[PDB]
């Protein structure tokens, strides 16, 4: 099997517009 | 626009947590094993492989920015977990750290290959094991980021 | 002569937080 | 901010051309956040702190000029010339950074790409940087704070001290400076 990224996180607060 | 420099990975067993610092995607490997990373062009073999040290290392993801590594020798440093909490914790060695606060097994629980960070929000290690007893976390332990420099000059 | 304006913003505040949607 | 690591992130709000001519109208209808802003006159393009609800930045960019926001132009509530400083009444929307009073000798630069830089305090007015850098980095951060472990201001950044094209050092305004710009009268 192989290793799946189920999500992710950051590190500065970036909201994303 | 907005790229992460931590991805929480899993396999068919656990979920744990990956790592993004110069460019390269760093995780434990009593999570991953041997393993590949899954991208849309295929499975991408390690570049890395290090039994000993418990570290393993793909080239970093679509989607990922890497951490520059601590040049401050800072002693008060600061662990993220997969809910994104983050924990102070104080220095007590080359790999290992004190919790301020003691909290319970489950709330560390799938935090590993996370960083810890100084003051300036740089790479200081891994996180790769905590230390319990009854249940509650006093400590942590983890891979210092010097081990990942030596294991890319190899 | 002329104002000096704004042209972007940088915060401090920003805390840990995984990314939204899929 | 408020104890944790600092990690800061950077959003552009305008392009060359909204620039220009928001600064000739003086009229910017843009809504504002953060503590640190990143400001231009078009020509040059430097950073504004806000410490103490004002903004403030340095002379040597800003000179005499007002800032835009959204009833026109905004005079300058400080100048002092001599020690490099310039402050308006800080932006509806933007958070303050409170002064340092922790007394600490490790400080951490941020830079226009929201970079956070390692320095050691090597006097009043001046640090070291533990990773020397190109000055090419350092260019458009003037103005940008230098925070404490807790994240509190320590100073503003001025100047680099360049050899060959890389910084070794760095010279900035203490907060107390500030305070007694805000004591004294014009
Ligand atoms: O102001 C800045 O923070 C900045 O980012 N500015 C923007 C926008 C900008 C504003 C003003 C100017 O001035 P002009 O060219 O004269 O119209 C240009 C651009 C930018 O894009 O740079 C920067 C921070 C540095 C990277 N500020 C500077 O450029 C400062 C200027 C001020 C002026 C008032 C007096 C202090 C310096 N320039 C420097 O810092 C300059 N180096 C030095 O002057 C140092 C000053 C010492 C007091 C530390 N001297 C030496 O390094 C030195 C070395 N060897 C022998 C003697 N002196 C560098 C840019 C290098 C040339
Ligand atoms: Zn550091
Ligand atoms: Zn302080």
């Amino acid at each position: 099997g192989s290793v799946v990224i189920v999500g992710r996180i950051v590190l500065s607060g970036k909201p994303a517009i | 626009q907005v790229e992460g420099e931590v991805q929480i990975v899993s396999t068919a067993t656990q979920t744990f947590l990956a790592t993004c610092i110069n460019g390269v995607c760093w995780t434990v490997y009593h999570g991953a094993g041997t393993r590949t990373i899954a991208s849309p062009k295929g499975p991408v073999i390690q570049m890395y492989t290090n039994v000993d040290q418990d570290l393993v290392g793909w080239p970093a993801p679509q989607g990922s920015r890497s951490l520059t590594p601590c040049t401050c020798g800072s002693s008060d440093l600061y662990l993220v977990t997969r809910h994104a909490d983050v924990i102070p914790v104080r220095r007590r060695g080359d790999s290992r750290g004190s919790l301020l606060s003691p909290r319970p097994i489950s709330y560390l629980k799938g935090s590993s290959g996370g960083p810890l960070l100084c003051p300036a929000g740089h790479a200081v290690g891994l996180f790769r094991a905590a230390v319990c007893t009854r249940g509650v976390t006093k400590a942590v332990d983890f891979i210092p980021v010097e081990n990942l420099e030596t294991t890319m000059r190899s």
